[PDB]
């Protein structure tokens, strides 16, 4: 059980990936405008 | 509503009190938040007989709170009645608390055990190798070598 | 495989730490 | 009778078409595409399954006589489906059983074969693997048997269908829940079935055994998994611990689980409402009225849907208990006048200084109070009524006699006009001075510590709110 | 069965070794069965029903001896008994006014949130009837705003049991209620009306009030002093709380990340 | 969608505030004038 639930609640943290999606489109905006 | 019953001096209301604590805890789960110190008196006293099961019900109720450091202290201090109970799914929580504290403790003792060691309770390191007996005798050696690398 | 499948995720956690720190300074720099 | 003879064939097949293909396409998408979808706590076909549940909340409830869904149960339960090449003949059987239903009439097996309508997920060493398949196929058969609303000899078989759903809880809590979120698909399915489970327990006694089961069902979140099941189970724990008086509410206070952080705007809004009522019962008003107002304006999406008018009812209870009060029928509906007008006559009584109008309404509609469960207004609302009356008359008269205002407000005596106005000063309502030799209460007026202090505090709230509008607007605009 | 369970039941008990035998008998009851529902064999609660009766007379002996945490101990026991989880509920002797006892002292603790969450488990019992619930909450209905001596008329008529050890706490919480609301616009009051309202005609309690309080004992008159605020310096706590608030406005308008 | 779970169940309004002032007392107040012009 110890090596089981830790991976699951690690993969819970993937909203930071969607924040990176937001910021990647933002960097796309600023870089293309520049 | 059994809090005022935890004031009587004789143990033969206190054993019945814990005997009904673990009975109606399933309704009164968040009750002992207002009875912390009344469990502390029934635990810490060296003239009381059934002091360890106060730490057992305290383990249960501070698990219901989510006080994993308080339940870590109780994972130590609950005694042999703690260690005898491992066929459950509270056992993953006790190894969560103790083994996580233990592997960051082994990162601490991966810095300087050559002097100024932290004295380690025999249940703290006791359930380490004693839960590791499950990997010693239960046919699995990748989990065994995983813990043996986590213990540093 | 769970030793590997758990240990390799710490790398990606470190990566998301790095890029979340990084795009902030990029966003601050691009207005200049 | 020949007219009814040709009114018999057209009612089956069009439900037998769309009621078929909804779970065909939707459940196929859900069960198959729940393999991937990195956020499959509910797939897009699981929200589509929510939408079909909204459809058959008004389309069909019962197990469907006239032989229409009566064959859909032994069709859709008889599914071994061991592997996909062993499912192709079953994909043909999805139409072949319709051919059986068209060639002959179907066989409606009610209340006898329903328990061996639960042995077909065992057919020739069948599967426990796809538990959202078997969970959705244990909800969508077995919950319309509860929407039959029979309450006769099969509530125990309702319960045994829910015991096989406890076996679905066993397969939920043992069978390989690593990253598939079959458990969280079953947490939304668990929400649904726990509402209908709950309605079964509404037609029967208190579920204190199943309340302990529900305790464990709540506590099994946050540690094994933690998404939205804690929300649904929190309100499903609240539902009767409100209705039962004792402890439960200090538990709502010390509950470190107020925050499941999203609940499809339905459960979160009604959660705000339930905890608003909870904070309202312990006389705390300003903390409660804001979440009452937010819960009213948060899930409004009908016109007079019922419990929307329960929240719109209860919302101005605490504001009758404040002193400031709005006119309630600003959201009056043509399906609402019955359930607004005695309550509107109550607030009509309160919006004047009279108390003889107020005292009659208790004896008038105390049976309505017995229905509504709001006895606590009448023990303490007299206080607010007399504060409103003395506030009004103190703003009216610059210098009043106590032995006039007392009999104008039926106090029956002048000596406790001293008491009531003395705590209109002690409680901080009025500043007015008294000579307690002649019995005259002179009142004066001022401004400009108003204007130095009072408006800017409100403007701080206004701009904190509008900058929060700006914050949420940008941080929800930036998805593209 | 159950040896001399109601021995000194009718007369009195001025002794406490008898009450020690009583508490040891209750200890024997707790060793015997329970106070929890014991689901099989509901009818074996003869010792529990008669135990509630001897706990009621223990609460009477405990309000006689004034053992108030033990009074609320027996109160919590019997209150959880009338809120039993098994819904059988046969009637008892002090049910309709034991909640009145708890209502009385939990009003005398100023547990107003407890006072209004306690009134829920008996919906129409507390409202339609039971004057030793309705009259304590009508007493509190008079204690709502400010009425002093009408409360003492209601206190001057209770033909139920004692209530005295807690309505004297209610006396005192009205004593400091007049001693609180004295400081308002009673700009001068003649002494004997304060004798009427306060209590005690020519006491040393007039020395207690006129000396522990202010209200200078002059000629036939408690005299009112004057105090002011001026709002002088602040002007600055306005200025610094506006410093905080507009630093906050500028801070939220400021954000950028 | 949005099935709203069911176990449970100007022109109009500013002058309804003013009408709550007008409701219990003096509804059609036109005659009480002529009623009280001769009383005192």
């Amino acid at each position: 059980y110890l090596s089981k639930i830790e991976e699951l609640q690690l993969i819970v943290n993937d909203k930071s990936q969607n924040l990176r999606r937001l910021q990647a489109q933002r960097n796309e905006l600023n870089a293309k405008v520049r | 509503g059994i809090i005022s019953l935890l004031d009587e001096d004789e143990p033969q209301l206190k054993e019945f009190a814990l005997h009904k604590l673990n009975a109606v805890v399933n309704d009164f789960w968040a009750e002992i938040s207002e009875s912390v110190d009344k469990i502390e008196v029934l635990y810490e006293d060296e003239g009381f007989r059934s002091r360890q099961f106060a730490a057992l019900v305290a383990s249960k109720v501070f698990y219901h709170l989510g006080a994993f450091e308080e339940s870590l202290n109780y994972a130590l201090g609950a005694g042999d009645l703690f260690n005898v109970n491992d066929n459950s799914e509270y056992v993953e929580t006790i190894i969560a608390k103790c083994i996580d504290h233990y592997t960051k403790q082994c990162v601490e003792n991966a810095d300087l055990p050559e002097g100024e060691k932290k004295p380690i309770d025999q249940r703290l390191e006791g359930i380490v190798n004693k839960m590791f007996q499950r990997c010693l005798d239960d046919h699995k050696y990748k989990q065994a070598i995983g813990i043996a690398l986590e213990t540093r | 495989d769970l030793y590997s499948r758990y240990k390799k995720l710490q790398q990606e956690l470190e990566f998301l730490e790095v890029q979340e720190e990084y795009i902030k300074d990029e966003q601050k720099n691009l207005k200049k | 009778p020949p007219g009814g003879g040709e009114q018999e064939p057209p009612p089956p097949p069009a439900p037998q078409d769309v009621e078929m293909k909804e779970e065909a396409a939707t459940g196929g998408g859900s069960t198959g595409e729940a393999d991937g979808k990195t956020a499959a706590a509910a797939a897009e076909h699981s929200q589509r399954e929510l939408d079909t549940v909204t459809l058959e909340d008004i389309k069909e409830h019962v197990k469907q006589l006239e032989k229409a869904v009566s064959g859909k149960e032994p069709r859709f339960v008889l599914r071994a489906l061991r592997m996909l090449p062993s499912t192709s003949r079953r994909l043909n059987h999805y139409v072949l059983y319709k051919a059986v239903q068209g060639f002959f009439t179907s066989n409606n097996a009610t209340r006898d074969f329903l328990l061996p309508f639960l042995e077909e997920p065992m057919d020739t060493e069948a599967d426990l693997q796809f538990r959202p398949r078997t969970g959705k196929a244990a909800s969508t058969p077995l919950l319309p048997e509860v929407e039959a609303y029979l309450q006769l000899l099969v509530v125990i078989f309702m319960m045994n269908s829910k015991r096989y759903k406890e076996a679905q809880k066993i397969s939920d809590d043992l069978m390989q829940k690593i990253s598939t979120q079959n458990r969280r698909a079953l947490d939304l399915v668990a929400a649904k079935c726990y509402y209908y489970h709950a309605r079964v327990y509404e037609f029967l006694d208190k579920l204190d055994v199943v309340r302990s089961f529900l305790h464990a069902r709540l506590r099994t979140a946050t540690l094994r998994h933690d998404a939205d099941g804690q929300a649904t189970l929190l309100n499903l724990l609240l539902r009767n611990y409100l209705h039962y008086s004792l402890y439960d509410q200090a538990e709502k206070l010390v509950s470190k689980s107020v925050f499941p952080e999203q609940a499809n705007n339905n459960e979160w809004a009604r959660y705000l409402y339930y905890t608003g009522r909870i904070k309202a019962i312990q006389l705390e008003y300003s903390e409660a009225r804001r979440t009452m107002t937010n819960a009213l304006r948060k899930a409004p999406q009908h016109t007079a849907v019922g419990f929307k008018q329960t929240v719109h009812k209860l919302l101005i209870v605490v504001e009758l208990l404040l002193g400031e009060i709005p006119d309630r029928l600003q959201f009056r509906q043509p399906s609402l006048k019955r359930s607004l007008m005695p309550y509107f006559l109550l607030t009509q009584a309160v919006r004047t200084g009279n108390l003889a109008k107020f005292n009659q309404v208790l004896d008038q509609f105390g049976e309505k109070f017995q229905a509504d469960g709001t006895y606590t207004l009448i023990i303490r609302l007299r206080h607010n009524v007399i504060k409103t009356g003395v506030r009004m008359i103190s703003l009216s008269y610059s210098r009043i006699s106590l032995a006039d205002i007392a009999q104008k407000l039926q106090l029956d005596s002048p000596e406790d006009a001293e008491f009531i106005v003395a705590k209109a000063i002690r409680d901080g309502v009025i500043e007015a001075s008294i000579n307690h030799e002649k019995g005259y209460v002179q009142s004066k007026e001022m401004i400009d510590i108003y204007s130095t202090r009072e408006p800017q505090l409100a403007f701080h709230q206004r701009i904190s709110f509008c900058l929060d509008i700006h914050n949420m607007s940008v941080k929800a605009m930036r998805f593209p | 069965m159950y040896e001399q369970l109601k021995g000194e039941w009718n007369r009195k008990s001025p002794n406490l070794s008898k009450c020690g035998e009583e508490l040891g008998r209750l200890k024997l009851v707790l060793l015997e069965l329970n106070f929890l529902p014991t689901t099989g064999t509901k009818l074996t609660k003869q010792q529990l029903i008669l135990a509630r009766d001897i706990l009621e007379i223990g609460a009477q002996w405990s309000i006689l001896r004034k053992d108030i945490p033990s009074f609320e101990r027996y109160m919590a026991q019997l209150k959880c008994y009338y809120f039993d989880y098994k819904e059988q509920l046969p009637e008892s002797a002090y049910m309709h006014q034991l909640l009145g006892l708890n209502l009385l002292f939990l009003l005398s603790q100023n547990r107003v949130a407890e006072f209004h969450t306690e009134l829920e488990r008996l919906p129409a019992k507390d409202i339609q009837t039971n004057v030793y619930i309705k009259h304590p909450v009508s007493l509190e209905q008079y204690l709502m705003e400010g009425s002093y001596n009408k409360v003492f008329l209601a206190k001057g008529n209770i033909p139920a049991e004692s209530y005295t050890f807690f309505i004297d706490i209610l006396l005192d919480t009205i004593r400091d209620e007049i001693a609180g609301c004295i400081e308002k616009a009673y700009e001068k009051i003649l002494f004997t009306e304060a004798t009427r309202i306060l209590f005690f005609n020519t006491p040393k309690k007039m020395t207690d009030y006129a000396k522990k309080r202010g209200w200078v004992l002059g000629p036939n008159n408690y005299y009112s002093f004057a105090s002011q605020q001026q709002k002088p310096e602040d002007t600055t706590i306005p200025s610094t709380e506006l410093a905080k608030q507009v630093i906050e406005y500028a801070r939220q308008l400021e954000m950028i990340v | 969608m949005s099935e709203k779970k069911q176990p449970v169940d100007e022109d109009n309004w500013d002058d309804d505030n003013v009408e709550d002032d007008f409701s219990n007392q003096l509804r059609a107040e036109l005659e009480k004038h002529g009623y009280k012009m001769e009383t005192s």
